């Protein structure tokens, strides 16, 4: 009686420690590659933010009227969404992005700030809702005439909840010196934040930029994190677009960058631009930046794993 | 490593299409092939329970650190895919010879699985047989088709043919 | 005559390449939980801060005047520790933090820096020792009456030792514009600092914030970098607050946060804020944030390794 | 691996205290078990020089780079955050992958000792036994108690016994 | 017949997962110690730098008179060189290094800006050509006359270019006041930029730093990249050194620190300032920071691997 | 790992310098030492092919992320210096893992190879010869230099000399 072993007239070719190439019976792939072209969002509470800016959310501008006060598992950011109306910017961008992201949400919550012998509304054309509107969390503080001054005042709010409270406030940089001079009054103004953790300082710069929207002039936007039982200053005599309301993070929550539509029929935690990786393999060779729970990336794009004795035909 | 397989074993059966190993007799009845049912299940569990080891989903959450649509500041984004290239590096590097490593100890497994079998044949027949080299067990007895099965099935008595055979 | 192999009634479960729960006779336990509840700082120079933060060192509050020169191997910060008595805050504060933890102490020196026509001692009383006082290491730089002027001054500074020298300077941001110019005189003031590696800049903003301490206003401190036969230039007209003594670093220490008890019985060179981890194991569940030489962080609870044969019983 | 620990060997002897393999013997004067020191002795070294080989103290020294009690600002951080968890999974999989390895190895090894062993015991019997099968080695002679410490010692003389145990 | 292996006197001891010394026949090793005194260049196009600092390349002081327009494949930066012939810095200094060593080279083109009734042609005893000059690439904007005033202007640049253009401007921070008011008027001046990714600010301050070079004041290099088809604006009013010409990036390159001289006999593709690593190892021990093509760094100063059997003697 | 080297065998041949495993033969007509080609060339073949997967040059490009002659800012230079330092320790452990993993398998390896090699010379002679236990292969006939020769070209029959040396 004779002993041997089973053999395929077609095997795999893998790598060991000591070879390159040794055809074995059976073999399986340890690196993904396939992509599913879509966000698989099932069973997720989901958020396509579209046209409207992460950061928008928080300032509120006409494409982010119904992102005020959004709540999610999953936020999904896109290259048409804008945080901005009128052309402005933000100060530490992307880490209030991060901020944000995982944050699972945002809540608002009127500050109470009152004004006297101010306007408080002023508005453009840039930001169209009826007609010529603002950010809806934000108060652009003008003066009661086409000139007149600025009285110097001083805000404070205080966090009364148990999580702190994002705070944001912005800066007009208008075209030029006269139309300072005609929003807020002749002379240098100034801007100061204080609180336990947080010391500014700011001062506007008016001058001519690109007509972005149509506009020369820009606004800043800054922020901070409000500590409970802590108490935010406003310490402004001039060019000062004041927070209505303050936001508080919901919970927690993933946010992924992408330009693939969602798809609630299949289910993903590791996420990147072009889709979802729906995989149980260690490695994927698809995206190295991709986000969530995911096989970590390789450059190899593949990696034969045996599973069977090697093959020895006759 | 272990010499069976590939190996002083001339080749694999194309036709044993019932398991890994197997038994292939002619006798005065004729000529047959089984598969060895013992061995073929231990070498897939073993090799089974690596995969399944392998086979894990990373439950721990990445969250972004860059950004695609605005681009982060041009010196902690030189940081960050600084040390991103760094952990590709380390994960090829650990991906590679992790499965190099794999697939050495796999083959050699199924090799050693085959000489495990074939040295049980050899202790099932002590003097009533002599080994020839490529796999065969050369009988000096007249082997019935129960007494193959019965060497199969690990029931084959030594001293039923010894002295018949031991004269041979 | 036979042979065979020794066994257990009661083996040890372990993981394999293959399996997982291989009972061996005996294993033994990789990744290290036990933890020494204190700082095991037996045979180190150990400097406990205390109430004293570790950057009051170099300007020197009532709470660290038994800190302005100490020398340590181990430097450990307390929760209670505070950088101020006057309120106000540091400019890269962690990036100095860092500097003083591995510095092995402080050593301080006169910048002997003289002035006329001016005042150099002003006090407050949230700086108390036998009464109103100020930082040990600072000259808060006054007008010569109740309000007066400012006369702009320049002072120079060269590092004559071996080893860079801290510079530290502070800049009051009064709460109103009325007292900046009670104590400094009517315009806007300015300080800038100049040398061979930096270049800046500051200015002054006024302004009403939080009642920390009682006190509205606050003081930004700034530091750099002196190298050796370098010069340091301050070009100031108000609302200064000079060094008196400048810092030189004395050699290499540890540095830890912790609010655990020191004990000089226990030995050990991996620390966390909850203790010390003593272990020869290759790896550590207890912290991943555990500084000094440590095992390396895991998130597995326990990996046995298998220190004997497969357990096969009867 | 090597097929003799768990293994054509049915189990171990709990009542094998003196080492980790022995003999066990029956024969006209009574039944004893003793322990092989060298193989028992070679085994505990290999195994206590992997084990003395992982124990070590990392001599590298890291410092604080993050603030428990004022938190560093919120970009590094996330950095910092992202390159301490990157770290953390490929120590978490260099650790499962090592003990993993280690132990394969180590049981491995111990298979490989007894079967060096049992190959050992064979060399000295010649023709003057026959193996079982299961770990034992029958006497075709009257082996007495200083012909079984002669086995143990590596004293026993293969043509003393030759010609008396041949013919049976 | 007998069997067996063969032996040596002298074998070479390696390590295993077991023991420590291990005599086997033959071994070889891994981690690569020898260093190339000298920056192998066979075959690449190489740009040494010098005396030129790499920013200079960008603004032109006579140092770097032969390098504003250079193209290569390897950019070495040497020890003596300098960006500045007037004092001065750059902010965000390492970032725009990083940006040039990997570009590939500069192209230059003229950003055609005109001015009416100023002094565009500042110079300075510092930057010595045939007599006092400037930054070739800049221009220092002046008064008509030794006093005068200094008209606010407004500038705009569209890049016409498929590449982003970088643009960099300085601000000049005069020795004191009067000489503030010599140049550019008396007042405050005030420089802000403006562009659809970028938002500032700006403005100087007057004072007496340190004479390097025998001069007492300093001048702040900014700069940003436009993208295509988008405009920057420079809204000035004073103590400006306006952009002549933008810069743009050729394609890829290699940048090395290094002080050892280059020698085109030689190739490599891992530097290090003490030189080059020739090596097919997968380690090194020459250098941790080592850049380019390189094998990884490990602490170990060998690492023997087996490449025959034990070594078992009589 | 496989008995065979380091070993039941005594130590290894300083003469043979022809090749890593040979035959040593004394006979009638004298002595005699040749080397065995096919082990050789596969062990070397093998030990080779690892060192070749060893010896690999990373195409993957770093770029300088510190400054040697103008120092970075303390932060971000702390935060660089503490990744380079996290990865030069992931580096270092796993070229110390990666060297004693390879030198343990190259020398079980080597083992292995005479191993297999001795059992082959085991197959070919059935019962015209036993074995000692120290490598050699008594004979119990006249093996001439062409039987020898035989032997080490895998020629040599069993059933030329099978009852001329049975009997001894
Ligand atoms: C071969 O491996 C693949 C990998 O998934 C598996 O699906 C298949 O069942 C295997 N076939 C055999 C015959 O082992
Ligand atoms: C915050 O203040 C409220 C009342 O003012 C008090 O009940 C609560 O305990 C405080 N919490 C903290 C963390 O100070
Ligand atoms: C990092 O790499 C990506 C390519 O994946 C590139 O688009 C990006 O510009 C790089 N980061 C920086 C700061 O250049
Ligand atoms: C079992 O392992 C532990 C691990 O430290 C060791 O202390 C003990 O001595 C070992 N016991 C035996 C019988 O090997
Ligand atoms: C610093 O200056 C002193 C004297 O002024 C001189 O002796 C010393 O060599 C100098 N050292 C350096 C590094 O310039
Ligand atoms: C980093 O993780 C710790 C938890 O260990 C957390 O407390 C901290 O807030 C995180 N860092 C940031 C910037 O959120
Ligand atoms: C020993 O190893 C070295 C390593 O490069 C090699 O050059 C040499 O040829 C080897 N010699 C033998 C006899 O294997
Ligand atoms: C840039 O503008 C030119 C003409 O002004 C146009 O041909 C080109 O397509 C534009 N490219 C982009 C990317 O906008
Ligand atoms: C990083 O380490 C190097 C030594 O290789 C040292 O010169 C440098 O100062 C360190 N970085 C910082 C920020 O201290």
């Amino acid at each position: 009686i004779c002993l041997g072993h089973h053999a395929v007239s077609n095997g795999t070719k893998v790598n060991t420690l000591t070879e390159r190439g040794v055809e074995v019976v059976n073999a399986t792939e340890t690196v993904e590659r396939t992509n599913i072209p879509r966000i698989c969002s099932k069973g997720k509470r989901t958020v396509d933010l579209g046209q409207c800016g992460l950061l928008g959310t928080i300032t509120g501008p006409p494409q982010c009227d119904q992102f005020l006060e959004f709540s999610a598992d999953l936020i999904i950011e896109r290259r048409e969404g804008s945080d901005v109306c009128y052309p402005g910017k933000f100060v530490n961008e992307e880490a209030l992005r991060q901020i944000l992201r995982e944050s699972g949400g945002i809540d608002k919550e009127a500050m109470g700030f009152t004004y006297s012998g101010i306007r408080t509304n002023g508005a453009t054309s840039a930001c169209r809702r009826s007609g010529s509107s603002f950010y809806a969390e934000m108060k652009w503080l003008l003066s009661n005439t086409d000139n007149a001054a600025f009285p110097q005042m001083t805000k404070s709010y205080k966090n009364t909840r148990k999580s702190p409270a994002l705070i944001v406030w912005g800066i007009h940089h208008s075209g030029s010196t006269a139309e300072q001079t005609k929003l807020y009054g002749s002379g240098n103004k100034l801007v100061t934040v204080g609180s336990s953790n947080y010391q500014q300082s700011f001062v506007p710069s008016p001058g001519a930029r690109t007509q972005v929207n149509g506009l020369s002039g820009r606004i800043d936007f800054h922020w901070l994190m409000l500590n409970p039982n802590d108490t935010v200053t406003f310490s402004f005599n001039g060019a000062f677009i004041a927070p209505d309301r303050a936001s508080f993070l919901r919970g927690k929550s993933m946010g992924i960058q992408s330009g693939v539509q969602v798809d609630a029929n299949c289910e993903g935690d590791c996420y990147h631009s072009g889709g979802t990786i729906i995989s149980n393999l260690p490695f994927q060779n698809i995206d190295s930046r991709a986000v969530g729970k995911c096989p970590r990336y390789v450059k190899q794009r593949s990696l034969l794993l045996a599973t069977g004795m090697k093959n020895v035909p006759e | 490593l272990f010499g069976a397989i590939a190996g002083f074993i001339e080749n694999g059966w194309e036709g044993l299409i019932d398991g890994w190993y197997g038994f292939r007799h002619q006798n005065a009845q004729g000529e047959g092939t089984a598969a060895d049912y013992k061995s073929t299940q231990s070498a897939i569990d073993q090799i089974t329970g690596k995969l399944n080891r392998l086979i894990e989903k990373t439950n721990q959450q990445f969250e972004l650190i860059d950004n695609e649509f605005n681009e982060v500041e041009k010196q902690i984004g030189n940081v960050i895919n600084w040390t991103r290239d760094s952990i590709t590096e380390v994960w090829s590097y650990n991906a590679e010879l992790l499965v190099a490593m794999e697939n050495q100890h796999t083959i050699d497994l199924a090799d050693s699985e085959m000489d495990k079998l074939y040295e049980r044949v050899k202790r099932q027949l002590r003097e009533n047989a002599e080994e020839d080299g490529t796999g065969c067990f050369e009988i000096f007895h007249k082997c019935d088709d129960d007494c193959m099965a019965s060497i199969r099935n690990n029931t084959y008595d030594h001293s039923k043919y010894r002295e018949e055979a031991m004269q041979n």
